[PDB]
């Protein structure tokens, strides 16, 4: 439950959360649970291949905007949290 | 079911299930491997084109069962190797990576198909990149 | 009633067969073993089935004494 | 809980599954488990040409890995 | 507790058993637990189904891993 | 009768383990590396610590030179692979009989 | 009243139903009932192998006698009705 304790303060926060299949969310959590099943806003979802692709850019930026999502916790395999 | 939280700091390397290697600092760890890791990097190895790559990836939270296996590490010592190594694009040996990756997975179902005629299941992770 | 674990103790210091994900298969002499499917063999000889260019393959190891993670357990029987 | 479903009844959501398969559908209802109740599904299999219709269906909680509606942006 | 029922009125009988890889057990049930492990007795293996190639005949209790099952069901033919 | 494989009703590869902390062990992946080392510690997950590590090189990894101990993720372990003299099989067959006991409930 | 997904498959006992796995697989029967994992009792069940690109290339693995307990663990979609 150490993930959940730390997202919990993290609400309110951008992140980068990264699926086991390497779809990429990037959002403001607004809600995590015990399960660390997690809630964002202002959401833009892209895979790991187009945020590399688009570093010397190349295609640029193909992506898609939502503006809510659910994501399950045993589907996360790593967050990537803000500078501060 | 008390939750085992270790803080600590050491510098690390840790390796994922999907095949990346990460070198950070471990900040945090609770007793199913889930980690909080500071200043994270992103390294890329072709030691038989002596060819490296490196890209930052800050503060990451990573979740247990995604990881295969970690251990501490001399960053400076393990510079040393580097030196005499090319640096490319992190772009470009992610590219190759996935080349190589993709190559692998097209093995293992071709595999799968072909043991399959002949009644053997080679039950297989898609997941297991490493 | 007998329950599986119970039927599989009978085999305990006998000769098993166990069939593993990826194409393999080990005999060996049951130790041990847990409700997980986690074994100890004794005097093991694996068995890696390969395909030469579409082709079916084998090839073996043995060894004395090992471990057997049991998430990657399909089936176990006799020799 | 930690998403009101109540908010998304009556229109179309889009519905990730752990083996690799998205269903699109309006929501009927649903539980605390997240079992749902779509109607007008469309199962997308793993692109578009693989479309199968199946209306009413149940889709079980425990294999839901993502949820958000079907109205979407692109780029 | 339908399941539980119909568990329990075919322990002895003939089964078949399909395993998540499509691998099919079928023979005579002597053991189920609760898990749904599986313990079989004179267990032939086929791949898919029944009509397919004979991979194997087993000769003593062949136990399998609930958490493989796909399904289990009467034999009758 | 006490058996040091058997501590209680769930902890039987667990106990195993911990018998063999400081012995020398061979550790297979399922990606086929291997990894030669002295056991340091395991958990109840049967995730292990190796101390002072020689591997079997790969071309995809790159040595490490300065790496001594590793974690192991314990779901990611094939093989175990020891040596006869390092279990009392007697014990083993006895402690899973207890298991067994207990597991069946 | 409201619509609940337990209360669907309930009012499916004795109906014919598509039962969707994970993988590309499904049995169409007639269902018998399940538990609180939505293990699936089916009656003389369908075994369908599904192709991803054609739905006619579709192929029937084997027509079930009796019934059949399916496994909960591996069911993605519940159609009442059945394939239709």
């Amino acid at each position: 439950m150490l993930p959940l304790y730390l997202l919990t303060n993290a609400k309110g926060q951008q992140m980068q959360i990264e699926l086991k299949n390497g779809e990429i969310i990037q959002g403001i959590l607004t809600n995590v649970d015990n399960w660390m099943n997690l809630t964002l806003s202002n959401v833009t979802e892209y895979s790991e291949e187009s945020a590399i692709n688009s570093e010397d850019n190349a295609e640029s930026s193909k992506a898609v905007k939502l503006n809510e999502i659910y994501i399950r916790g045993t589907f996360i395999k790593f967050i990537k949290l803000q500078d501060n | 079911t008390a939750a085992i939280v270790s803080s600590v700091d050491r510098k690390i390397f840790v390796l994922l299930r999907d095949g990346r290697m990460l070198f950070g600092v471990l900040r945090t760890f609770d007793q199913y491997a889930n980690l909080i890791l500071q200043d994270c990097v992103e390294r890329i190895y072709f030691s038989e084109e002596n060819k490296y790559a490196e890209e930052d990836r800050g503060i990451f939270m990573i979740r247990g069962e995604n990881v295969v296996m970690l251990g501490e590490v001399d960053i400076d010592k393990e510079d040393q190797p580097l030196e005499a190594m090319e640096r490319i694009p992190f772009k470009e040996a992610w590219l190759t990576k996935q080349k190589n990756d993709e190559k692998r997975f097209k093995e293992e179902t071709h595999k799968g198909k072909k043991m399959a005629r002949h009644g053997i299941v080679y039950d297989f992770h898609k997941s297991d990149m490493y | 009633m007998e329950t599986p674990l119970d039927l599989l103790k009978l085999n305990l210091d006998e000769r098993v067969y166990i069939k593993l994900r990826g194409a393999r298969t080990l005999v060996g002499t049951l130790q041990a073993f847990d409700s997980h499917c986690n074994i100890v063999l004794s005097d093991a000889v694996e068995t890696i089935y390969q395909l030469n260019n579409e082709e079916l393959s084998e090839s073996e190891r043995r060894c004395e004494m090992v471990f057997i993670r049991g998430d990657t357990v399909t089936l176990i029987s006799t020799p | 809980a930690i998403l009101d479903l109540a908010k998304y009844k009556d229109s179309k959501i889009r519905v990730k599954l752990m083996g690799g398969k998205l269903v699109i559908g309006v929501l009927k209802g649903y539980d605390q488990l997240m079992n749902l109740v779509l109607d007008d599904t469309v199962e997308y299999m793993s692109i578009s040409k693989n479309a199968r219709k199946l209306g009413l269906t149940v889709i079980r909680g425990t294999i839901l890995v993502s949820l958000s509606s079907a109205e979407g942006s692109d780029v | 507790s339908v399941t539980t029922e119909f568990l329990s009125d075919i322990i002895g009988k003939t089964v078949n058993v399909k395993l998540a890889s499509g691998l099919l057990y079928s023979g005579r049930l002597e053991s189920i637990d609760g898990f749904m492990n599986v313990a079989l007795s004179s267990a032939t293996e086929h791949y898919e189904s029944n009509n397919n190639k004979l991979l194997n005949k087993f000769n003593s209790d062949v136990f399998l891993r609930g958490t493989q099952v796909m399904y289990i069901s009467e034999q009758k033919i | 009768s006490e058996n040091l494989y058997f501590q209680g009703s769930g902890s039987l590869f667990f106990s195993f383990f911990k018998t063999l902390v400081d012995q020398e062990v061979v550790v297979e992946l399922k990606n086929d590396i291997e990894i030669k080392g002295t056991l340091q510690s395991v958990d109840q997950f049967l995730n292990l610590k190796l101390d002072n590590i020689s591997c079997t090189d790969e071309k995809k990894y790159p040595h490490l030179g300065s790496v001594r101990n590793i974690f192991i993720r314990g779901s990611t372990v094939r093989y175990v692979y020891l040596n006869k003299n390092m279990v009392d099989t007697n014990l083993l067959q006895d402690a899973t009989r207890r298991e067994v006991m207990t597991e069946r409930k | 009243p409201e619509i609940l997904p337990l209360e669907v498959i309930d009012k499916t006992i004795n109906q014919k139903v598509l039962i969707v796995l994970q993988s590309n697989r499904e049995f169409e029967g007639t269902l018998v009932g399940f538990d609180d994992f939505v293990n699936v009792i089916l009656e003389d069940a369908v075994e369908w192998l599904i192709d991803p690109e054609d739905e006619s290339r579709n192929e029937k693995v084997m027509q079930h006698h009796g019934r059949m307990l399916l496994s909960g663990n591996n069911i993605a979609i519940l159609v009442p009705g059945g394939k239709k």
